[PDB]
C-alpha cells in the first residue's frame, strides 16, 4: 500500500528494504535531470528519498569520491525499468561526471534488440540477455568511458524459442525486414520456412521486424557494421536460421555420417560463404576431439545435426556477440580514464514465466544469483544498520535466502543439478534425455531447492524452488539447445568462410554443454553486478505493459520478488527492519510505560 | 579433468591398449599390448638401444628385438610391462597423471583375479590413481555402441568377450570370456606363414605376423573363395616387409586368422569359437531374453577389424538362436577401442563415479577390491 | 452419492477382472484376475523395470513371468494384487483413481470374510473409494440383462456362482458357491495338455492354458465325442503356440475344460456340478418358489461363455430336475461380462446409492460392511 498509492501520488520511487524500488512508469521520470543529478550528487541511496540518483550517487560518489568503481543493479523483468533506471544513472553521472558513450548504447540497444534482445512475456523488445552498461570514470569521477556487454545471449533462443518469445528479434527483423534482395543474399527462408522463428510473433509486439531491422542495420552502422559488414552478420541469422533446416540423415547402429542433401548446407554456406560440402561432410564426418587424437568416431548424426543446433547457437552468439563488440567499439570511448565505474544492470530479472525451459532455467537461475547479491547487499546495508546503532542483533546474511535455489541448477557431478544435468547427458555420445530427468528425480534430494514433481509429473517435469518463487521446470528440451556438438570442423568452415565477415564472427571455430555456457552468461552478468558495491536501483512493474502512472500493488510486489525486493524487505524484517529512534522512543513511550522518563527525557539508553 | 568423474582409461586389452578419459567418443591413445626388449640390447650395429618397449615400440626392430604381451587374452599378464603399459596410458599417453585422475584398466570378463589385483594395486601403488574402475573390456564395448543390454561382444587384437545382459549378466558360466581373439589369430598366421614357407618363430616374428594379420586379414565370410583367391598374392594373399629385407607373402593365411576366432578348425584340437560362446552368454537369457539380446550383438575387439566381422558374426548368431528371433550386430563408429569408449563415456556421466576401484578401495580391500567393485 | 453413481465396475473373480462405468453394457477394459511378477527383472534388451503386471499383463511375459492371482474362486486371493487390479480396474483401465470414483466392484456371496475385508480395504486403503460396492456377481449379472428374478448362475472366469430369486431372494443353502471358476478349467486343461504331449508346469505355461481353456476351448456338448475327434487334429485338436514354437494342439483337453465348468470333479476335487447345483439352489423352497426358482437359469460370467453352454446347461437343469417344474436359461447380451454390466447398471441407477460400501463404511462399520453391503 505504501508502494501503491506513492506511485499512485506519483511516487514511483518507494524505498523498500533498503532499496530504490522503481514502481517503472517506463517513462525516464525526469528526477533523473541535472537538477536531480546535482540533487543527488553527494547525495547515496539513504541520503534522499528513493532514487536511481541516490543510489546513483551511491555509485558516483563511490566512483569519483570513495573512487571505488560501482555497478548500479537495477533488476526485474527485462525492459521493466531496465532502460528506465540505466539511463535514469547514465545521466546522472553524465552531468554529475563527462554520459556521452553510453549514447551509442541507445543505438547499441535496437542491434541488441536485434540480435541480443529476443521477445519475452512481460516485454516485447525484452533483453533476452542482461547487458551491463559500464560507465568508466575519471579519478575526478568524469565519464570518459562506457562500454556495454551483453551476458545471457540465449543462442538456445537463437535456435529454439520459448512461449512469448521470439528468436533474437534479428532473425524475424532479418526475413521482414532485411530486404528479400537481403533475404537473397541472406537467402532468406520465411520466419517459419526456416526451422527458427518458431516462435509465432513474427515482430516484435508493439514493434515491426522491418523498422527494427532497419534500427539493426543503422545501428549496427553507428556502432560501425558497414551494410555488408551488417549484411553478413544478416546472413549469418539467416544461416543460422538455415542450420536448423540442415539435416543429417541417420542409421540405426551408432554410425558416423550421412547427409547427401545439402541445400540447407548449401544455404547456411552460401550466407556465410563456407563450403556446403564441408559444412555437410564434416557435420557427417566431424573429427570427435577425444584427446591426443582427435578421431573420425564421426558423430552419430544425432550429433551430427546436434552439430547443426550448435553451429546455428554458437553463430549466432558470436554474431551478436561480435556485434556487441562493434556496439562497444564505436560505443565507448578508446580514451578513458575509467579508474572508476559503473555497471548498470538491464537484465530480465526473475522471470515469472509460463516457458521454464533451458533458456528460461538459465534466466532464472540466472535472477537467483543475481539476486542474491542484491539481498546479500540488503545483508550488508541491514548491518551496517545494526552497527549504526549499538544492536547486539546482526540477523542472518540475508541473500543466503537464495543459495538451495541457486546449486540446484549448478551441480555438475556428484549427482549434479539440473542444468548440470542436462550438461550430463550432453556429455555422452548420444541424447540422454531420459538419463536427464533420471538424474532430475534422483537428485532433487541432491538440491535443496528441486521441486521434484509428483509420481507421474517428475517423470520428464519438476520443478525447481527459485528465488522467483518456485519456478516447474520440464526439462526435456534442453539437450537440443545444450547438446551443443558445435562442429569445430564446420565453425573452421565458418572461419573458412569466403563470406569474410562471417568469417570473422567464426574465426574461433563438441562437449562443453549450452547449460554451462548459459551459466557462465550469468556468472559474467552477476561478477559485473557484484565487483563493486552494489548499488540499490529496483526495476518494477505497476504493469510489465510498459506503463506509467497505472498500478496495482499486485506487479509492484511481483517485480519487488522479481528483484528480490519483497524478499529484501522480509530481509529487512529477517533483520532488523525498523528501528524506534531514542529520542522517539521517549516521544512514543513516555505515555507507554515510561511514568518516570517524561517524553525527551535525559538518557538516550535508559531512558 | 572436466566437472565429470573425467577418469582416465586404460582400454588396455591383449594386443592393444588405449589411453584416454572420459567425455570422448574414441580413444585417445592405441599403443599395442605388446610391450618389446631388445635381443641384443646393450649396444648394436643396428639396435636402438631401449628396454621395455611399451606398446608398438615392441614392433620397431624385431629382426633384433623381442615382444612380449603384458596382456594375454585380457589376463594382464605382465603387470610389470603393464605397468609399462599404465605408465605410457596414463602417465605418458595420457601424459595426465594415473596417480591424479580416476583411471580405467579394461579386463576380460571372468580375468584371473591376479589381473585385477595388478590393474587396481597398480593404480593404487603404482599409479596411485584416486579411483581407477577396472573396467570389463565388454561391457565397455557395449556402453559405447550406445547401449547399455544385448550381446556384448570384444572380439579379437586384444582379447575376445560376451557379456550377456538379463537377469544375469556376469558369471563365471554367463560370460564367454573367449581367450580366442587377434592373438590366435595372429598365431594361426604365424603356423601357416610357415606351412608355406615363412619361418616364424620368434614372438618378435610372431608380431611380425601380428602387424601382417591386423593389416592383412579378412574376416573370412567364405574363407574358402578367397582362399583360391590367396594361394598366391591375388587381393587376399598380401605381402608384408620388415624393414632388415623381409617380405611376407601370406596366402589365405590372411583370412585364416578370424576364422580362428570363429571357426577355430583351423588350429586341430577340441575347442570352440566367438560366435559359439557368445550365444552361450545370450542362452544364458531365456528364451524371450535371448531374443532380447539379439537385437544388441554389440561388437568390438581385434577381429572386429577384419573384413566381414559384422556379416560373419552376425550371420552366425542369427543362426545360433531360434528362428523366431533375430540377430543385429551393433557397430561402434570404432570397434576395437569401443572398449575405451565405453570405459570413457562410463567416466563422463555420474557412472564412474559408481564403478571405480578406490584408490582406498585398493588400500582397504585390497587388491580383491576388483572382484569387491568390478569383474 | 452421484444421482448416476459414476460408480466403477470391477467384476473381480479369479479370472476376468473387467473395468468399468456406471451405465454401460460391456467393461472399459477386461483382464484377468492376474499379476505377472518376472524372475529377476534383470536388465534386458526386453525388460520392463516393473514387477506388477495386472490382468493379461501376467498373460504377457509368461516365458520370464510367474502370475499370482488377485481373486481365485471368488476369493481374494491377493488384495495387494488385488490392489494392482484395481490400480488397473479404476487407476489405469477406468483410468480413474477408486479415490473419489466410486467403485461398483464385484464379490461371490459366500466368499470368505477375508475377500470382503480386503475387497473393502484395498478400495478404501489403497483406493479410497468414496464408494466402493461389491454387489453379488450372479445378481449383478442378473442386473446386466435388466433382470430382478430368476436363479442366475454366475460363473465369471471368477467362481461358480447361482442366485436363485423368486418372489423373494435366495437362501443361504440354496446358494451355489461351486468349487469352481475360469481358474479350474485352466488347471484342468494343462493337466490333460501335458497328458497328451503338451506339457505345463509353471504358471506361465498354465497361463498360456488359462489363455487356452478362455479361448482354445468349447462347452462339450459332446464332449467324449469331441475328445475323439480332437486326440488327432481333425476337429477340436487347435493349436496354442508358446511363442517359442511349443505346439500345444489343445485337442480333447480343450472343451475338457467346461466339461470341469460342468463337471469339476474331473480335477480331484469333491465339488458338485455346475448346473446340478442350479437345480439344488432350485429346489430348496416351496412348491411355488422353488418353482420361481426352477424358471430362470441366467447362465452369465466368463466361463458361461464358451460355444454350446446355454443349451448344455439347459438340457442338463432339465434333466436334473422333476418335470414338474421347467427351466429355461438367459444368455446375457454380454453373459461373460454380466457381471460388470450388472455391476455398471446398477451403479448408474439409483441403487448404488442404495447399495454400495462407503470408504467410511468399511472404516466405521469394519469391513464386514461389505458382507453389510455384499450378499
Amino acid at each position: 500500500h505504501n508502494l501503491r498509492e506513492r506511485y499512485f501520488s506519483g511516487l514511483i520511487y518507494t524505498y523498500s528494504g533498503l532499496f530504490c524500488v522503481v514502481i517503472n512508469p517506463y517513462k525516464q521520470l525526469p528526477i533523473y535531470s541535472e537538477k536531480i543529478i546535482d540533487m543527488y550528487k553527494g547525495k547515496k541511496r539513504h541520503e534522499m528519498p528513493p532514487h536511481i540518483y541516490a543510489i546513483a550517487d551511491t555509485a558516483y560518489r563511490s566512483m569519483l569520491q570513495d573512487r571505488e568503481d560501482q555497478s548500479i543493479l537495477c533488476t526485474g523483468e527485462s525492459g521493466a525499468g531496465k532502460t528506465e533506471n540505466t539511463k535514469k544513472v547514465i545521466q546522472y553521472l553524465a552531468v554529475v561526471a563527462s554520459g556521452e558513450l553510453e549514447k551509442q548504447l541507445l543505438q547499441a540497444n535496437p542491434i541488441l534488440e536485434a540480435f541480443g534482445n529476443a521477445k519475452t512475456v512481460k516485454n516485447d523488445n525484452s533483453s533476452r540477455f542482461g547487458k551491463f552498461i559500464r560507465i568508466n570514470f575519471d579519478v575526478t569521477g568524469y565519464i570518459v568511458g562506457a562500454n556495454i556487454e551483453t551476458y545471457l545471449l540465449e543462442k538456445s533462443r537463437a535456435i529454439r524459442q520459448a512461449k512469448d518469445e521470439r528468436t533474437f528479434h534479428i532473425f524475424y527483423y532479418l526475413i521482414a525486414g532485411a530486404s528479400e534482395q537481403m533475404r537473397n543474399d541472406l537467402l532468406l527462408e520465411g520466419f517459419n520456412n526456416y526451422t527458427f522463428l518458431s516462435n509465432g510473433h513474427v515482430p516484435i509486439p508493439a514493434q515491426q521486424d522491418d523498422e527494427m531491422f532497419q534500427e539493426t542495420l543503422e545501428a549496427m552502422t553507428i556502432m560501425g557494421f558497414t551494410e555488408e559488414e551488417q549484411t553478413s552478420i544478416l546472413r549469418v541469422v539467416s544461416s543460422v536460421l538455415q542450420l536448423g533446416n540442415i539435416v543429417f540423415k541417420k542409421e540405426r547402429n551408432t554410425d558416423q555420417a550421412s547427409m547427401p542433401d545439402n541445400t540447407a548446407a548449401q544455404k547456411v554456406c552460401h550466407l556465410m560463404g563456407i563450403n556446403v560440402t564441408d559444412f555437410t561432410r564434416s557435420i557427417l564426418t566431424p573429427r570427435i576431439k577425444v584427446g591426443r587424437d582427435v578421431v573420425q568416431k564421426a558423430q552419430t548424426k544425432e550429433q551430427a545435426d546436434f552439430a547443426i543446433e550448435a553451429l546455428a547457437k554458437a553463430k549466432f552468439e558470436r554474431l551478436f556477440r561480435w556485434i556487441l563488440t562493434r556496439v562497444n567499439k564505436a560505443l565507448d570511448k578508446t580514451k578513458r580514464q575509467g579508474a572508476s565505474f559503473l555497471g548498470i544492470l538491464d537484465i530480465a530479472g526473475f522471470e515469472i514465466f509460463e516457458i521454464n525451459s533451458f533458456e528460461q532455467l538459465c534466466i532464472n537461475y540466472t535472477n537467483e544469483k543475481l539476486q542474491q547479491l542484491f539481498n546479500h547487499t540488503m545483508f550488508i546495508l541491514e548491518q551496517e544498520e545494526y552497527q549504526r546503532e549499538g544492536i547486539e542483533w546482526n540477523f542472518i546474511d540475508f541473500g543466503l535466502d537464495l543459495q538451495p535455489c541457486i546449486e540446484l541448477i549448478e551441480r555438475p557431478t556428484n549427482p549434479p543439478g539440473v542444468l548440470a544435468l542436462l550438461d550430463e547427458e550432453c556429455w555422452f555420445p548420444k541424447a540422454t534425455d531420459t538419463s536427464f530427468v533420471e538424474k532430475l528425480i534422483q537428485e532433487q534430494g541432491n538440491h535443496a531447492k528441486f521441486q521434484k514433481s509428483k509420481q507421474l509429473k517428475d517423470k520428464t517435469e519438476f520443478c525447481i524452488l527459485h528465488y522467483a518463487g518456485k519456478v516447474t521446470y520440464n526439462a526435456s528440451a534442453w539437450l537440443t539447445k545444450n547438446m551443443d556438438p558445435l562442429n569445430d570442423n564446420v565453425t573452421s568452415l565458418l572461419n573458412q568462410s569466403s563470406d569474410k565477415f562471417v568469417a570473422d564472427l567464426w574465426k574461433d571455430v563438441m562437449f562443453r554443454t549450452v547449460g554451462q555456457l548459459y551459466k557462465e552468461q550469468l556468472t559474467k552478468l552477476m561478477t559485473t553486478l557484484r565487483n563493486t558495491n552494489p548499488n540499490f536501483v529496483r526495476c518494477i512493474i505497476p504493469n510489465h505493459e510498459k506503463r506509467a502512472g497505472k498500478l496495482d500493488a499486485h506487479l509492484v510486489l511481483e517485480q519487488l520478488r522479481c528483484n528480490g525486493v519483497l524478499e529484501g524487505i522480509r530481509i529487512c524484517r529477517q533483520g532488523f527492519p525498523n528501528r524506534i529512534v531514542f529520542q522517539e522512543f521517549r516521544q512514543r513511550y513516555e505515555i507507554l510505560a515510561a511514568n518516570a522518563i517524561p517524553k525527551g527525557f535525559m538518557d538516550g539508553k535508559q531512558a | 579433468d572436466e566437472d565429470e568423474t573425467t577418469a582416465l582409461v586404460c582400454d588396455n586389452g591383449s594386443g592393444l591398449v588405449k589411453a584416454g578419459f572420459a567425455g570422448d567418443d574414441a580413444p585417445r591413445a592405441v599403443f599395442p599390448s605388446i610391450v618389446g626388449r631388445p635381443r641384443h640390447q646393450g649396444v648394436m650395429v643396428g639396435m636402438g638401444q631401449k628396454d621395455s618397449y611399451v606398446g608398438d615400440e615392441a614392433q620397431s626392430k624385431r629382426g633384433i628385438l623381442t615382444l612380449k604381451y603384458p596382456i594375454e587374452h585380457g589376463i594382464i599378464t605382465n603387470w610389470d610391462d603393464m605397468e609399462k603399459i599404465w605408465h605410457h596410458t596414463f602417465y605418458n599417453e595420457l601424459r595426465v597423471a594415473p596417480e591424479e585422475h580416476p583411471t580405467l584398466l579394461t579386463e576380460a570378463p571372468l580375468n584371473p583375479k591376479a589381473n585385477r589385483e595388478k590393474m587396481t594395486q597398480i593404480m593404487f601403488e603404482t599409479f596411485n590413481v584416486p579411483a581407477m574402475y577396472v573396467a570389463i573390456q565388454a561391457v565397455l564395448s557395449l556402453y559405447a555402441s550406445g547401449r547399455t543390454t544385448g550381446i556384448v561382444l570384444d572380439s579379437g587384437d586384444g582379447v575376445t568377450h560376451n557379456v550377456p545382459i538379463y537377469e544375469g549378466y556376469a558369471l563365471p558360466h554367463a560370460i564367454m570370456r573367449l581367450d580366442l581373439a587377434g592373438r590366435d589369430l595372429t598365431d594361426y598366421l604365424m603356423k601357416i606363414l610357415t606351412e608355406r614357407g615363412y619361418s616364424f618363430v620368434t614372438t618378435a616374428e610372431r608380431e611380425i605376423v601380428r602387424d601382417i594379420k591386423e593389416k592383412l586379414c579378412y574376416v573370412a565370410l567364405d574363407f574358402e573363395n578367397e582362399m583360391a583367391t590367396a594361394a598366391s598374392s591375388s587381393s587376399l594373399e598380401k605381402s608384408y616387409e620388415l624393414p632388415d629385407g623381409q617380405v611376407i607373402t601370406i596366402g589365405n593365411e590372411r583370412f585364416r586368422c578370424p576364422e580362428t576366432l570363429f571357426q577355430p578348425s583351423f588350429i586341430g584340437m577340441e575347442s570352440a569359437g566367438i560366435h559359439e560362446t557368445t550365444y552361450n552368454s545370450i542362452m544364458k537369457c531365456d528364451i524371450d531374453i535371448r531374443k532380447d539380446l539379439y537385437a544388441n550383438n554389440v561388437m568390438s575387439g581385434g577381429t572386429t577389424m577384419y573384413p566381414g566381422i559384422a556379416d560373419r558374426m552376425q550371420k552366425e548368431i542369427t543362426a545360433l538362436a531360434p528362428s523366431t528371433m533375430k540377430i543385429k550386430i551393433i557397430a561402434p563408429p570404432e570397434r576395437k577401442y569401443s572398449v575405451w569408449i565405453g570405459g570413457s563415456i562410463l567416466a563422463s556421466l555420474s557412472t564412474f563415479q559408481q564403478m571405480w576401484i578406490t584408490k582406498q578401495e585398493y588400500d582397504e580391500a585390497g587388491p580383491s577390491i576388483v572382484h569387491r567393485k568390478c569383474f
